[PDB]
């Protein structure tokens, strides 16, 4: 018995390709379109909620996940792989940072920790790479707002705006035309909804779209008062109603 | 009581043969010199089992050396195997005093004092045991480098006899050894029962005792 | 059992080559070119970013040039994720040395240990090697300014000027042509950029597709300064040498 | 590929059978047992004339009463000798006596099959273990990587083994003297050796109860080679 | 390192011509408190062995479970489990003696004194003692705790040596045991009146007697004893 | 606190002749002031003409004897049924005892038999494995009573030749099996009189080339 | 842990992984060892396809194991560092326990033992390295030169070469080296070593490294000019 | 074919080829015979030599005073299994003061051989054993096969041409079973049984190996001049 | 225990 797979399942081919990473990226390509746009005063991350069945409650399945009060994540590719990465990403934010420094990690360093986990699945014994690309939007005091993409290889890049998955080629071209360095958060949400309508085929409403922002602090979402320095989470998930309001003036 | 001193004609090694369990004299015929090889001797003082067990073990390690290296082990290397061993057991309560006495080409006649608290000393003269001070008293006051083999053998024997007399936890008999360039030579077992009176009469010493 | 699916990453070819090391080098040959040039009064590190997108955040980005300590930096060629594993190890090794001896780690000692880790992955463990080649640029009070390279084999060598990644054959010929021993930092900066400008697979070399760093004694009196160039600083140095 | 500890359809371990092919490529080693002692002789086989032949150590002491000759991948024998020496000295420490030649051989042969997926492959070396004890007297053992050992009156291992073994079959009798056995090893070595036999490219040794295990000097062997040539020309 | 909490007192036993007798009171003491009164300290193993245990009752209950498991394990793949390959007293004893000495050697003893009484397959009487130290000894009479001090002297008057065993009947031997249990009730402060007695005979087999009481006691003379010296009233 | 050791009393005595050796021991087993057994043997035939007794803490004594008996069995298996010489047994027992140097067997061990020249041999061990071959050794509770008597009667210590002015010692000589058993019985009757832990019975094991014979004698039971 | 038996026997009785490790040695730059009457000289080839090198900091081909022993090699450079490190640790460990520096034979036997262990250990491949180990035993003036190879066999050599075109330079040494009369002086021994490398190298510029070891921990590496003088002298005598 | 790479793989017809190949190693092994009466159990073994200069490979191993076996196949595997039996016999003695039942000895060998046939990396034992013993239920003979299958028999034989001796014992069953209180006659029946497995070669003094255990007979092996009686 | 010159 015991795990006898102590050897790498990802190796270099004569051409210099890492087959399993390439094939993992192919799985991300098949995955549903998700995007992220960075504004001056916030970041927006959005994706289509591809429902497996109309009997299924798409509210229970959350494609956009809170990692820290000021950091959010969305993906394209294999949902199960994403779900366990979010679990590990939330825990590593505590164990390797918050329990040491008494504060949440900045976006770039949490991204760095997630990238490390995904790199290890590329080299460690008896495992395949993660079949997902992450978009991680976040805010911290000294770096401000930031948006990062994380690939199955463990490589991460900072983006002004980008898209991953099914219709990423067309969606990236659309964002190049619309993106400027003076975009307000509301303008970025508007462009996000326009970009996503191109890739979505069926119903396009607040129930089939999942969208969250990294914006201003939300004292109303904190859950307590009395500490002036604690002003509440910058991560907020837009409600089904809040999306439909912006789809009328589209 | 056991001593070993270096001189003109090589090394003299002398030991008593008594074993005690408190005030109970358990034996008068114990071998406190271990013959490691034709050129190496080990003296034994302290815990009987600790000394006896680890010095026979030392002999095994010295044999393995000359099998692997096709060459007799140095006195330095032999002493340091034992000192590094007892140092691993430091605080565990081992009780061992030993002098590793022998000859090699590169070293010449060499004596190493090794004890259970990790001390390892090269030296010309050592007296170890409960009666070491009695042996030192006689040995130091009569020792010269230019002693003859005959006089050196006697002084070593006489020094143990001195300790055998005064020290309650020393006696039985004297075991003499002489180490030369040609190896060690045994110079007999001398019972204190006969040796004391023989020395008293011939030397005129031990005037404290009723003749 | 599991024997069936084992690639056997740490074996010899009939010709006496390490398959996985050779294939890792093939991987690195497609990575953005990185150049190190060592002058008498400092070191230049120049690296070409891999086909940049216009919507990539350029100013808050790090792909090629990483800081190991105050005196040592590295240019990366290959898998970035692999490089970051090795960089964090190298950063820890430097701090272990400082903690032990109360002295900044000599450049070669850091390079040797990082190269010894790579070697390990080629001889035992049954894992794939790190698909990374480093250019180490650093200073210590023994040998002064030093350039090294390490590759997946775990073999390292010292250089006056060296290139890793894509078009090293063409890049090494151009460096060998115009390099000389009495060269200054400002001259080395110009050589580094001119070499990339000719060997690049891109149409034209621009500020947004480059990472640049110098290690000078240009600080105040007998102390070393590391300068990781900002986008605007690369834009200025590119105009000043007359490439744009 | 395939498992290391796999059986062939004929009921043999592939790796053990393949290791035996490696031993056939090895330099010749011959052992002859008599009532006056056991003789061990080896072909040194220097790969180049610049190689100092005296550094070729293919005959080895295990204890005063046990000697050893080897043939095959001789580098593999080092850990086997190390084990044998430790086993021999350890037994002397535990029992204040010399260890039986058979018990020593059995201890070495227990390592043999301690391979698989323990070490990664069998030993690529065969050993001739010669010795003396009070019980069974002068003995010669052939220790294989199969974990099997046979006692032999005489035995040849290495490249010229099957030719040398056929010669030992005819020549060996129960009344051989030590001197007769010495010449017989030299005679059979000279027949199966590629290059011409001399004191530099061949080595003799013996184990006697009185003097224990002794490797012969190049001066002593040279005289036995000269004595051998004269006796063959004398009829 | 332990300290015994709930404890059982003396276990007494002796050999007779055809077998062995063993007895022990039914008390589980909690220091000076006589807390439990329905405790069986004689545990039969098959139809040819009885293990009498004194000392810590939690450790006694552990040993019960081991012996119960030993019978189960012996039955496995054993067609002769109720015949030639049935558990012998000597097998059961040596097992317990091994465990007791292993536990003392790990400085975590079973805080007990055990007497294994039984009859071997060849009809030979078996009687052997083992305790928390792993100390073992055999004698025509064996007793634990106060039994060693007060019972042995009385039982040795019947069987003083080996040659007295064939001369001792089950009637005489049982009478001596029952008398010894009365003396222990007089003089042991952690003893009870209620006890169990077991006879293992090579002919009549295992006879297990429960709910026996000490009787025919002498107390009448107490009424005549007044004061502690001078007092007349 | 739990004390893992106990004192089971008793005393043992080994004497070596020219072509024989005896190992005697009383059969009394005690704890404190109580008698556990009047007949509990502690002198055992271990095979290969070796007799052994480990007197002191019975539990440790039984464990050691048990382990040595097992050592003899495996010596046969591993070395082609070779006979374990008394000198080889002694060294083996040193390693058994010293193996527990930091949690000792609380026993004085004596073994007796014949050396490889056929001459009577007695070896004596301390609790942690220090051993010595002797003509004579008493061990256990009454060793301090018996041993000086053996020095006097076996090794003729402090005995000089009459009329030689205390100059010529009484010459050493081997004792007959008859004379040795007299000294053993007188040693144990003397020890029984003056030591409370000694009595009940005396069991002697005599070892010759022919094998191991037993002799039993009653001792006072008070 | 990774357990796979990589070094295994083939039907014909060969261990291909050990034999393929020898191919890696055959690819490596040429290394030569020549021992004279009172010295040993280690010559080493450096391939001239690498210009713009920094010869100050570039790892030297000859490594000091102790003050009295040196190790050169042919084959995988990365593999050689692991053997050198282990050898240097064993050299200090020997001084600590035996209170005497290693003999050249002992240090060789250790390095050879390490190489052998990697030929029948699970999860590891053999060292793609052959070594020349040279020096002088403590308080001894007899020159020592040993060779090791991936299999783990080692032996003593009057003179020996390893690496690429080693069969050519071995051919040269076999006729030019006299056993009865070895190079009497340092100059004679260095010249024969340089001559032997000039059969293979190409140019005698910055391609040849020479290290001279003498008794009592007397080791020195020759500079470019010092070596170039031997190259200039040999070529002028050749034209005859 | 494709299903004989390791012991962990079943064939399409439900066969374990590595176990069958291990069974093949026994057939190549030298013949050995086992038979018993009610009072005694006897092992007879034809020993094999490399050549005339070599010794004869010892086939019989003692496990306890009351138990031992003969081997056919890989001798080192017999050493491992015999050593295991020695320890189990010894454990039974030290812990329970109880001689190990020959039936339990078989059960323990079966379970030890089985574990090697269900796990990756390991291999089956390449040896067959004939275990004889005398315990509390009289004389016993067991046949061990490295598949794990252990069988209690009146008589049997394993090794090359074992079918000859096995046929003879199948005919002689009624005769030799009632050889009670007569060691020499039970051996004679065993020596005559193994003689039915001989081709070109005959039983010599240093060729034949006999072992016996019984009621008042410890397990003892007879070799050399001690077997000259039975030729 | 034990013996201890
Ligand atoms: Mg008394």
């Amino acid at each position: 018995m015991t795990d006898r797979y102590s050897f790498s399942l990802t190796t270099f081919s004569p051409s210099g390709k890492l087959g399993q990473i390439d094939y993992a990226l192919t799985a991300v390509k098949q995955g549903v379109t998700s995007l992220g746009i960075k504004a001056t005063n916030g970041v927006v991350i959005a994706t289509e909620k591809k429902s497996s069945s109309p009997l299924a409650m798409s509210e229970t399945l959350s494609k956009v996940s809170l990692l820290t009060p000021d950091i959010g994540a969305v993906y394209s590719g294999m949902g199960p792989d994403y779900r366990v990465l979010v679990d590990k990403s939330r825990k590593v934010a505590h164990t390797s940072y918050k329990r040491i420094y008494g504060e949440y990690p900045p976006t770039k360093l949490l991204v760095s920790e997630v990238a490390k986990i995904m790199q290890e699945a590329t080299q460690s014994g008896g495992v395949r790479p993660f079949g997902v690309s992450l978009l991680i939007a976040g805010h911290d005091e000294f770096n401000g707002f930031s948006l990062y993409q994380v690939d199955p290889s463990g490589s991460y890049f900072p983006w002004k705006a980008t898209a991953i998955g099914k219709g990423s080629v067309a969606a990236k071209t659309f964002l190049e035309k619309r993106w400027n360095d003076e975009l307000e958060l509301e303008d970025a949400i508007h462009i996000a909804l326009l970009t996503l309508k191109e890739s979505v085929e069926g119903e396009f409403n607040g129930d089939t779209i999942e969208l969250a922002i990294i914006g201003d602090e939300n004292p109303d979402l904190l859950g307590y008062t009395g500490i002036p320095t604690d002003k509440g989470p910058r991560f907020r998930k837009l409600t089904s109603q809040e999306i439909n309001d912006r789809l009328e003036a589209l | 009581t056991m001593l070993a001193f270096r001189f003109q004609g090589g090394i003299i090694v002398a030991v008593d043969s008594r074993a005690t369990a408190g005030n109970w004299v358990a034996s008068q015929t114990v071998k406190k010199v271990i013959e490691i090889n034709p050129f190496l001797l080990g003296t034994m003082a302290g815990g009987a089992a600790d000394c006896q067990f680890w010095e026979t073990w030392l002999g095994s390690q010295c044999r393995l050396h000359e099998l692997r290296e096709k060459e007799r082990i140095s006195v330095a290397a032999a002493s340091k195997i034992l000192s590094n061993l007892v140092y691993q057991y430091k605080g565990a309560g081992l009780s061992m005093g030993t002098m590793i006495c022998g000859y090699t080409r590169k070293e010449g006649p060499t004596i190493y004092y090794v004890d259970s608290d990790g001390t390892r000393l090269k030296g010309d003269i050592f007296c170890v045991g409960s009666g070491q001070t009695f042996a030192y008293g006689v040995l130091d006051s009569n020792y010269k480098w230019d002693l003859s083999v005959e006089d050196a053998l006697y002084l070593g024997k006489r020094s143990i006899l001195a300790a055998a007399h005064r020290d309650a936890y020393s006696g039985g008999s004297v075991n003499l050894y002489h180490v030369t360039e040609d190896g060690w030579i045994y110079h007999g077992n001398h019972d204190v029962g006969e040796l004391f009176w023989k020395v008293k009469e011939e030397e005129g010493s031990f005037n404290n005792v009723i003749g | 059992g599991s024997r069936r699916y084992d690639s056997r990453t740490t074996i010899f070819s009939p010709e006496g080559r390490l398959y996985q090391v050779e294939y890792a080098l093939e991987s690195i040959s497609h990575a953005g070119t990185a150049i190190g040039i060592m002058a008498s009064d400092g070191i230049v590190l120049a690296a070409e970013r891999k086909v940049t997108s216009t919507l990539l955040e350029q100013d808050t980005s790090t792909e090629k040039l990483y800081k190991l300590n105050d005196k040592i930096a590295v240019a990366v060629a290959g898998l970035t994720a692999d490089a970051e594993i090795l960089i964090n190890t190298a950063r820890i090794h430097a701090q272990n040395y400082l903690k032990t001896y109360n002295e900044d780690i000599p450049v070669e000692i850091l390079v040797r240990r990082l190269s010894d880790i790579k070697q390990g992955y080629t001889q035992h463990g049954g894992l794939r090697p790190f698909g990374v080649s480093f250019i180490y640029a650093g200073y210590d009070d023994r040998y002064g300014y030093q350039l090294y390279t390490s590759n997946p084999s775990g073999n390292y060598t010292g250089w006056k000027a060296i290139s890793v990644g894509a078009n090293t054959s063409a890049a090494q010929t151009l460096l060998q042509m115009d390099y000389k021993d009495d060269m200054k930092v400002d001259d080395a900066i110009e050589l580094a950029l001119k070499t990339l400008s000719k060997t690049t697979d891109s149409s034209a070399l621009t500020y947004d597709r480059l990472e640049f760093a110098t290690i000078r004694k240009g600080a105040n009196d007998g102390e070393v300064y590391q300068k990781i160039f900002k986008p605007q600083e690369i834009k200025d140095i590119l105009v000043k040498t007359g490439i744009t | 590929d395939r498992g290391v500890s796999t059986f062939s359809p004929e009921g043999r371990l592939f790796q053990v059978e393949y290791s035996l092919e490696a031993i056939k490529l090895g330099s010749t080693a011959i052992g002859i047992a008599t009532k006056e002692g056991v003789v061990l002789g080896v072909e040194k086989r220097a790969t180049s004339p610049l190689l100092e032949s005296d550094s070729i150590e293919k005959i080895v002491e295990i204890d005063r009463h046990i000697g050893c000759a080897m043939s095959g991948l001789t580098a593999d024998a080092r850990s086997m000798i190390e084990h044998a020496r430790t086993a021999a000295v350890t037994h002397n420490l535990y029992y204040d006596e010399d260890i039986n030649v058979e018990s020593l051989t059995q201890s070495v042969c227990d390592l043999a099959l301690r391979f698989g997926e323990l070490m990664s492959r069998p030993f690529g070396v065969a050993l001739l273990i010669a010795g003396h004890d009070a019980d069974d007297g002068y003995q010669l053992f052939h220790a294989e990587p199969s974990g099997t050992f046979y006692r032999y009156n005489a035995k040849a291992i290495g490249s010229g083994s099957e030719g040398a073994q056929a010669e030992l079959l005819n020549e060996w009798h129960s009344s051989l003297t030590l001197k007769e056995a010495e010449l017989l090893v030299l005679k059979i070595l000279k027949q199966v050796m590629e290059e011409k036999l001399d004191e530099n490219n061949a080595q003799l040794s013996c184990i006697t109860k009185q003097d224990g295990f002794k490797i012969y000097d190049n001066e002593k062997t040279a005289e036995l080679i000269k004595e051998l040539k004269e006796k063959e020309a004398a009829e | 390192t332990q300290q015994p909490i709930v404890t059982g007192t003396s276990v007494i036993s002796m050999k007779y011509d055809n077998g062995v007798i063993i007895a022990a009171d039914n008390l589980g003491s909690y220091g000076s408190l006589l807390r439990f009164n329905g405790v069986e300290r004689l545990i039969p193993v098959g139809d040819n062995t009885v293990v009498g245990i004194s000392g810590d009752i939690s450790d006694m209950q552990h040993i019960e479970r081991l012996l119960k498991d030993l019978v189960t394990e012996n039955a496995y793949d054993n067609p002769l489990a109720d015949a030639e390959e049935a558990l012998e007293p000597s097998y059961i004893f040596e097992y317990l003696a091994t465990v007791m000495y292993q536990r003392r050697s790990k400085m975590n003893p079973l805080w007990n004194a055990i007497i294994v009484a039984g009859v071997q397959s060849n009809g030979d009487q078996f009687l052997r003692y083992v305790n928390l130290l792993g100390v073992t000894y055999s004698s025509p009479t064996l007793a634990t705790g106060f039994g060693a001090h007060m019972a042995n002297p009385l039982l040795r008057k019947v069987v003083d040596r080996e040659s007295d065993i064939p001369k001792t009947t089950v009637q005489v031997a049982e009478e001596a045991i029952v008398n010894a249990m009365r003396v222990l009730y007089y003089r042991d402060a952690r003893s009870s009146r209620n006890f169990s007695l077991a006879i293992i005979d090579k002919n009549t087999g295992l006879t297990f007697k429960k709910n026996l009481q000490v009787e025919n006691m002498k107390w009448d003379f107490a009424k005549d004893i007044k004061g502690y010296g001078t007092q007349k009233i | 606190q739990f004390n893992p050791y106990g004192d089971n009393g008793g005393t043992i005595l080994g004497i070596a002749g020219e072509d024989f050796a005896v190992l005697a021991g009383d059969t009394r087993n005690i704890t404190d002031y109580s008698i556990n057994s009047r007949y509990e043997p502690k002198v055992f035939d271990c095979g290969d003409n070796i007799v052994m007794s480990a007197n002191g803490f019975a539990a440790d004594g039984d464990a050691l004897v048990k382990r040595f008996k097992n050592s003899v069995k495996w010596y046969h298996f591993d070395h082609n049924d070779k006979k374990l010489s008394i000198n080889s047994a002694a060294r083996n027992i040193q390693h058994l005892l010293y193996g527990k140097r930091f949690f000792p067997y609380y026993v004085h061990t004596i073994i007796a038999g014949l050396d490889e020249d056929g001459k009577g041999a007695v070896y004596s061990f301390d609790p942690v494995g220090s051993y010595e071959r002797e003509q004579c050794r008493a061990g256990g509770a009454a060793a301090s009573l018996i041993m000086p008597f053996l020095d006097n009667q076996v090794n003729f210590k402090n005995q000089y030749e009459p009329g030689t002015n205390g100059k010529v010692k009484k010459p050493l000589k081997y004792l007959s099996v008859e004379e040795v058993i007299k000294l053993v019985r007188d040693s144990f009757t003397s020890a029984t009189e003056r030591h409370i832990q000694v009595g009940d019975g005396l069991e002697i094991l005599i070892v010759t080339k022919d094998g191991v014979r037993k002799e039993f004698y009653e001792l006072k039971r008070d | 842990g990774y357990d796979r038996a990589l070094s295994i026997f083939s039907p014909d009785g060969h261990i291909f992984q050990v034999e393929y490790a020898l191919e890696a040695v055959k690819r490596g730059t040429c290394a030569v060892g020549v021992k004279g009457k009172n010295c040993v000289v280690l010559g080493c080839e450096r391939r001239s396809t690498l210009k713009l090198q920094d010869t100050r900091i570039t790892p030297s081909k000859v490594s000091k194991i102790d003050s009295h022993v040196v190790l050169s090699f042919s084959g995988l450079n990365a593999d050689s560092r692991i053997l050198i490190e282990k050898a240097r640790v064993e050299a200090q460990s020997h001084r600590l326990t035996l209170e005497d520096p290693v003999t050249v034979e002992y240090l060789t036997r250790y390095v050879a033992g390490v190489q052998q262990r990697y030929t029948q250990s699970g999860g590891v491949r053999p060292f793609g390295v052959s070594t020349l180990i040279a020096g002088f035993d403590p308080r001894d003036d007899e020159p020592k030169l040993y060779q090791t190879e991936p299999s783990g066999i080692y032996s003593s050599w009057s003179a020996q070469t390893i690496g690429r075109n080693s069969k050519t330079v071995r051919e040269f040494l076999e006729k030019n080296y006299d056993r009865k009369e070895p190079p009497a002086t340092v100059e004679e021994c260095v010249k024969l070593t340089v001559r032997s490398l000039l059969e293979v190298v190409q140019t005698g510029a910055k391609n040849i490294e020479i290290t001279v070891v003498k008794p009592d921990s007397d080791i020195v590496a020759l500079s470019s000019e010092e070596i170039n003088q031997y190259v200039t002298q040999i070529e002028q005598e050749k034209q005859e | 074919n494709n299903y004989d790479g390791d012991t962990v793989t079943f064939s399409p017809t439900g066969r374990l080829f590595q176990v069958e190949y291990a069974l093949e190693a026994i057939k190549q092994g030298s013949v050995t015979v086992g038979l018993r009466s009610n009072t005694h159990a006897v092992l007879v073994a034809l020993k094999r030599n490399a050549d005339e200069l070599s010794s004869y490979q010892k086939k019989i191993i003692k496990c306890d005073e009351h138990m031992g076996l003969s081997l056919a196949g890989l001798a080192p595997d017999a050493r491992v299994l015999s050593n295991y039996l020695r320890q189990q016999c010894n454990y039974s003695s030290l812990v329970f003061n109880r001689k190990l039942a020959v039936e339990r000895a078989g059960h323990l060998l079966c379970d030890k051989a089985q574990k090697n046939t269900q796990s990756y990396g390991g291999r089956p034992y390449g040896v067959g054993l004939l275990i004889i013993g005398y315990d509390k239920s009289g004389a016993h003979l067991l046949e061990f096969q490295p598949s794990g299958n252990v069988t209690e028999l009146y008589g049997t034989a394993i090794g090359a041409r074992s079918q000859g001796a096995k046929t003879y014992l199948e005919r002689t069953l009624d005769t030799f079973i009632k050889i009670d209180g007569n060691p020499d006659e039970l051996i004679k029946a065993g020596v005559e049984a193994i003689s039915q497995s001989l081709r070109d070669e005959s039983l010599t003094v240093d060729n034949l190996s006999i072992a016996i255990v019984g009621k008042d007979t410890p397990f003892t092996i007879y070799d050399g001049e001690a077997v000259a009686k039975y030729i | 225990x034990f013996l201890f010159x």
